[PDB]
């Protein structure tokens, strides 16, 4: 089986930047059978380049592809916002046809601090015996971020589930959700619930909390 | 407007069977090789089956014997019969038109297959409102927590779709065979209490739909 190795795995491009990504085949492919697809978030992949260098239908001129043998590449002449997507190479010369794992291309923007919001368990959830505490960390940039939970001042790691949005198509920011779930029993045995976000944009963590007994 | 439309995907038990359909239009179907691919929850793309115009079929070893691709040139429909399903078969399945250089030049929207012994379970929807002692600061962020459902997907809207912007609806995460997803919405200070804010949560697998109004918290 041909293995297609793409690099880089992820790339952040400034608007207008000339970007090149690569696809290396474990064995020599006839260039006639090396194609690229573009998959925008939320959508199906779409043929972008076929036979190494030919632009598919609807594809802007700033795209190009080149290569031969075991080495192929894809170039975007000037990064545009609408180019944020995962790009896959694929070989059709050998059965089974195989795809590279994809290069995820994202867009650079000015730093933005997260907007942090914390929420106590609803009555409805407490009624059923559970207690989830939610923290939203919204509209931030760059994408790297760390969340720490504390209960009555002590760090809590188990029972935390995190989820990230894809880069926002309108403002190129990232958002995150972090949910700490415990039993109603454990929740009523503590008071202070805190989520602390460490991000490039501040020299101390952003800390939001609530006490179970606030009024 | 060449088009491919996949259907038939859903939840099925390991060891089970399931048939996908892909309806083709806007092109001369019998002239083309047709392909099933799938994309795993990790986003990896994999070849599943190919069928030549005349009905020659090809499979990777991983599905050979278990999956059968067939076509009906009369109705212009491509099928994938899945059997002896495994959890590793969980993926979004795509109907794809192939070309003689083995590029997929037309793809459908996809259909989702989930292979699991976990049972269909409707979601619980909890309102996320700030603590009673939280301090008002221009914009306000609210949310809905959507917990304990299976399988994917769930859809979430605010105000039946009329609260459109300021919304972040997070990817579901699976824990102990149940999904949790959350959604946040941001609106201006005075806009709330005043104007009703509700999240609407559909879970078709369970024929569930529910609305949760977000009310200010009070000690």
């Amino acid at each position: 089986d041909i293995v297609l190795t793409q690099s880089p795995t992820t790339m952040a491009a400034s608007p207008g930047e000339k970007i090149t990504i690569t696809c290396s085949a474990s064995s020599s492919i006839s260039s006639n059978y090396l194609h690229w697809y573009q998959q925008k978030p939320g959508f199906s992949p779409k043929l972008l380049i076929y036979r190494t260098s030919n632009l598919a239908s609807g594809v802007p001129a700033r795209f190009s592809g080149s290569g031969s043998g075991t080495s192929y590449s894809l170039t975007i002449g000037t990064m545009e916002a609408e180019d944020v997507a995962t790009y896959y190479c694929q070989q059709g010369s050998s059965i089974p046809l195989t795809f590279g794992a994809g290069t995820k291309l994202e867009l650079k923007r000015a730093d933005a601090a997260p907007t942090v919001s914390i929420f106590p368990p609803s009555s409805e959830q407490l009624t059923s015996g559970g207690a989830s505490v939610v923290c939203f960390l919204n509209n931030f940039y760059p994408k790297d971020i760390n969340v720490k939970w504390k209960i009555d001042g002590s760090e809590r790691q188990n029972g935390v589930l995190n989820s990230w949005t894809d880069q926002d198509s309108k403002d190129s920011t990232y958002s995150m959700s972090s949910t700490l779930t415990l039993t109603k029993d454990e929740y009523e045995r503590h008071n202070s619930y805190t989520c602390e976000a460490t991000h490039k944009t501040s020299t101390s963590p952003i800390v939001k909390s609530f006490n179970r007994n606030e009024c | 407007e060449v088009k491919l439309v996949e259907s038939g995907g859903g939840l099925v038990k390991p060891g089970g069977s399931l048939k996908l359909s892909c309806a083709a239009s806007g092109f001369t179907f019998n002239n083309y090789v047709m392909v099933w691919l799938r994309q795993t929850p990790e986003k990896r793309l994999e070849w599943v089956a190919s069928i030549s115009r005349g009905g020659s079929t090809y499979y990777p070893d991983s599905v050979k014997g278990r999956f059968t691709i067939s076509r009906d040139n009369a109705r212009n429909i491509l099928y994938l019969q899945m059997s002896s399903l495994r959890s590793e078969d969980t993926a979004m399945y795509y109907c794809v038109r192939g070309t003689t250089i083995v590029a997929g030049d037309v793809w459908g929207a996809g259909t989702t297959v989930t292979v699991s012994s976990a049972k269909t379970t409707p979601p619980s929807v909890y309102p996320l409102a700030p603590g009673s002692a939280a301090q008002t600061n221009s914009m306000v962020t609210l949310g809905c927590l959507v917990k304990g459902y299976f399988p994917e997907p769930v859809t979430v809207t605010w105000n039946s779709g009329s609260l459109s912007s300021g919304v972040h609806t997070f990817p579901a995460v699976l824990q102990s065979d149940l999904y949790t997803l959350s959604s946040s919405v941001t609106v201006p200070s005075s806009t709330w209490p005043s104007e009703t804010v509700t999240c609407n949560v559909a879970h078709p697998a369970s024929s569930t739909k529910v609305d949760k109004k977000i009310v200010p918290r009070d000690c």
